[PDB]
């Protein structure tokens, strides 16, 4: 008949690849598939989704609900501060984001953070959320954070302020570091010490590449 | 390492398909070919489901409903003769299956079997989506039995059959220990309702018991 | 007689090798987002008067970070980790008309060089010295410092045939100006301007210098580097 | 020999993918089959790099940077029993590497491999361009870590994964030693930045140190 | 189904095949190609590069940069002479020329040659640079090379003459020599002894055949 | 993909075919062809040409 011959990788299993499968019950006709609410097409729609960051993951407090709350309310030390890169660094690994990011091994892209403040509504003051480039070094004053990159947030019009932290990949990363620029300003009724919380996503659009095995299962 | 410019835009990779459908060894037996006529030794069995390795079954949890084709190409060894030639015979989820390696199970002709003898390319048996309901369920916060019964968390519907491999030789002169390794890939896949990744450790292969596991790595201050 | 100006430094010039027959540009994404000085660093940066006389071997300068002190150049170097630029340069020699020898003044992207006594590596402080050039040697020599006999350069290629990248010769008998541009050649967009050396200015004596007991007993080689289309990356948030 | 007429016209033979598109030979290994259950002599390594062999070392050195599909053919041999069964199992430069013959690396749904049997066809496995950057670097002048630490010439871009290979079958009952001979092969191969060829011997597989060699072979005088 | 037959030829490995390599990372797409200066489509847009051949390659006078100068500044004796052939000649194998055409075992074409005069701006003489044919015998003589092929080349006017010698191949050849037609004639002020450096590259076109591994690497 | 099936006469070799060898130098471009003068297309273009008879081929 045909005159064939075989290439070298003929008669081998390659782990990937993509050859039609014999079925093994051609007879069988599946069940028709309904529609099911909340289809998933990409994975890339999972790290979009907002979730929220445990900053506050000190030593004592990441077994409880406490690892999720910024304690706000001493003005020469930042309120919170971390690396802005959710691969390799333990508030942004655990995220929707950066967790989604650990099946991979290049990706880029940038994030966005929502900083939703959970006090009263009567509770009043200034927080200045500064931002460093990957390769400078953090501010150690107020005065070295107001000069760089920041947004004086205004607490008592908005209650929530939203970043978009660009240039974030692997394949010395930022911060987002946070300032008393006034104290908590409080009526005599309501409570002096409130809770910001923050959250995490993809902010346009997210570009990752290689497939691995997760580290966190053993 | 260093950081580079990682410049280029893509999600190909991303895509449930291409995250999925990858194969993966899961499951490794032993087999012996003669001795103990009424023996469970001379046979194999592994039940199909998706809890068998912690890392495979992450990746199907973060989806609740999810339907696809299955396609696994056995990996089989041989220690220590003639040319051996093995069964690997898929029983659907309603099918009889074998107490003994000379049972009369083996001969059912609704149970799908390749017969693949030693040297060739590996074996190749693919199913499609068994399943009654529209979708496999990844997870089934109800009870099997009504009026909450016994057995919690275990549907009838994510059942994908199980899978007997035998030598079909029926003796040898000396011991012949085969060993099979099932390659599972899902194919042709879909996946419905996403869901957050596990965190705790993984206990036992048919629930979700876990011990509280701490959020993320502690550091020192939250300020450092 | 052109003068050239460009911004505050305006320089005297008397044919120009475009590296690789391409002008330098800039690279075209709201993931990552450039940003173009422009204002600055494009003016000129004479480095220091090199004297060449009858046994000088050679010299070699390493960029973009040999003007990691030269200004705004120098100063967003400090601020900004990625970078890319052209690096317009011209070489005088201003010698004079009863001086003779000639020059090959070459450019070299990734002249990665060898240790002198191998088995062992250099302290990172001897392949640059910012501003002031390495010489060769006309010979063998030994010590953690780099293989800088002359024939085998750098990198333990023939020192004739390094006619391969961007060059011009410098003859003092009909010429003594050269100007080379070199458009970033590098495998990725832009990278760190401290970690990676894009290219190697050397300049090799091929005939040496010669003279009568009157004229002057050197030559001073005149270095000139304009960063052009240099841009970086963005700082502010999106 | 004597001097022909050599007419011709042609430069189909002196383009790069007709130059550096030829499989050579870079690796061969030892790896035995059974004894010695925590041993580093049951598998092979080879992380892969152009910088094996001077011959070809020479020829990537032409050319400062290069892009190109690798596809690498084993040729696997045996000597000392069963059919034998192989695993070529190739590890992208984000991968876990096995530390012994039985580890768990081995089964990594991400590090695709092949099960190669004895007496058929040789392994082809093929490798896209793997690289972050957008070419292959063969020479780089600068330092892996920031502010002029160690490592002088080596970055991370120009990584190309390894190539983990062992024996599938689980013991034997005399000792079998396999020997691989790993072909590499640039293929769809873009080169820019020429550079001048090679002078000085080598000296390691990782550097670019050297001894100063002469020019050209000397002569007795100018004129002879 | 389809009836086949394995020709002599199936199964094997033979190097030299240009078969479809099963892919093992079919889902992974490479990263895009981005546009590098410099491009090399043939190795012999290499060999068209003109480069300083080692003329003066004494027998203590090559692992200096003396190798490369030929010194000009007796009348009876040529100035330099040398075999005009890329391959096994000690002037030219080492050239890029010279070394590119080490990498094939059948290649024929013409070689060009430029001659820098690198002495003063002052200086004034007279070289006869004459050529044999592969056939012919070297010439002895002033005269005798200058019955020949040759080019009276004054200093004084152009300080870079330009050959093309053809008929260079294999699968016993030409001769550059050079005279003093006259001495260099110079001022008081500028030096006596000066300097000439050589080039040597593709004329036209060259062509080149079979590819083999070359001698030089041990 | 495709299923095929060997027939008899598979992974033989028959001395007398006509199948495409493959080729072990396939980078390699041959020598032009120049004209040679006097080509031989066919073998009974020998028989043609006359020659002598040894007619008187006796014992001595």
């Amino acid at each position: 008949g045909v005159p064939v011959l075989n290439t070298p990788g003929s008669n081998q299993f390659l782990t990937s690849d993509d050859y039609q499968s014999p079925s093994a019950m051609p007879q069988f006709d599946e069940t028709p598939e309904m529609h099911i609410p909340g289809e998933v097409r990409n994975l890339m729609e999972i790290a979009e989704v907002d979730s929220v960051v445990p900053v506050n993951n000190v030593t004592g407090k990441t077994k409880s609900m406490d690892a999720y709350q910024i304690p706000v309310g001493d003005k020469t030390k930042p309120i919170f501060s971390f690396q802005m890169d959710p691969g390799y660094s333990s508030v942004l690994k655990r995220t929707l984001l950066g967790e989604m990011l650990n099946y991979y091994a290049h990706w880029s892209g940038s994030v966005k953070l929502t900083f939703l403040f959970c006090g009263s509504a009567m509770a009043t003051g200034k927080l200045l959320i500064s931002y460093s480039p990957p390769g400078a070094s953090v501010p150690t004053s107020r005065k070295d954070a107001m000069l760089g990159t920041h947004i004086v947030w205004d607490i008592g019009l908005q209650s929530s302020c939203v970043l978009c932290v660009p240039w974030i990949s692997q394949s010395s990363a930022g911060y987002i570091t946070c300032w008393y620029q006034t104290n908590i300003v409080v009526p005599p009724g309501a409570p002096t010490s409130c809770d910001v919380l923050c959250f995490a996503s993809a902010c346009n659009d997210f570009s990752v590449r290689l497939l691995r095995d997760t580290p966190f299962m053993a | 390492q260093t950081r580079h410019v990682v410049n280029f835009h893509s999600r190909s990779e991303s895509t449930i398909e291409n995250f999925m459908g990858r194969a993966a060894c899961v499951f490794m037996d032993q087999y012996k070919i003669n001795g103990e006529e009424t023996s469970t030794d001379r046979f194999a069995v592994w039940t199909i489901n998706i809890r068998e390795m912690a890392q495979l079954r992450r990746k199907c949890e973060m989806f609740t409903y999810m339907r696809f084709d299955i396609e696994m190409t056995m990996v089989i060894t041989s220690c220590q003769m003639p040319v051996l030639t093995h069964q690997i015979m898929y029983v659907p989820p309603g099918g009889p299956i074998p107490a003994k390696v000379d049972g009369y199970e083996w001969q059912t002709s609704t149970n799908p079997s390749v017969f693949w003898t030693e040297g060739n390319a590996p074996p190749r048996i693919s199913i499609p989506f068994i399943s009654v309901g529209n979708a496999y369920s990844s997870f089934y916060d109800g009870w099997s039995h009504f009026t909450q019964d016994g057995t919690y968390g275990y549907t009838t519907l994510n059942a994908m059959g199980k899978l007997y491999i035998r030598h079909v030789n029926r003796s040898s002169p000396h011991q012949i220990t085969s060993t099979i390794r099932v390659y599972f890939k899902p194919k042709h896949i879909k996946a419905w309702v996403p869901r957050p990744p596990r965190l705790c450790p993984y206990i036992n292969k048919r629930d979700v018991n876990f011990v509280v596991t701490e959020i993320t790595d502690s550091r020192t201050s939250i300020t450092d | 007689v052109r003068s050239m100006t460009l911004g505050n430094s305006t320089i005297t010039t008397q044919n120009v090798v475009v590296g690789y027959g391409e002008w330098p540009s800039y690279l075209s994404t709201a993931e990552d987002q450039p940003t173009q000085p422009d204002v600055a660093t494009c003016r000129f940066y004479t480095l220091e008067s090199v004297q060449w006389e009858k046994t000088s071997p050679g010299w070699w300068w390493k960029f973009p970070e040999a003007l990691k002190n030269m200004g705004l150049f120098g100063q967003n170097m400090h601020y900004h980790y990625l970078g890319r630029a052209g690096y317009t340069i011209h070489v005088q020699c201003n010698a004079s008309k009863f001086h003779q020898g000639c020059l090959l003044v070459v450019c070299v992207p990734e002249a990665e060089m060898g240790c002198a006594d191998t088995d062992t590596t250099f302290p990172a402080t001897e392949l640059t010295t910012e501003d002031t050039p390495h010489v060769f040697t006309s010979d063998s020599i030994t010590g953690k410092k780099v293989q800088a006999a002359v024939c085998n350069a750098g990198m333990g290629v023939g020192v004739g045939n390094l006619t391969i990248f961007p060059h011009q010769w410098i003859n003092l008998r009909t010429n003594n100006s050269a100007t080379i541009v070199i458009p970033y050649i590098n495998s990725v967009p832009m990278d760190n301007m401290f970690r990676h050396y894009n290219f190697t200015l050397m300049i090799i004596p091929f005939a040496p210098l010669n003279f009568t007991d009157g004229a002057t007993a050197y030559v001073p080689i005149t270095v000139t580097i304009a960063p052009m289309y240099a841009e970086y990356n963005g700082l502010r948030l999106a």
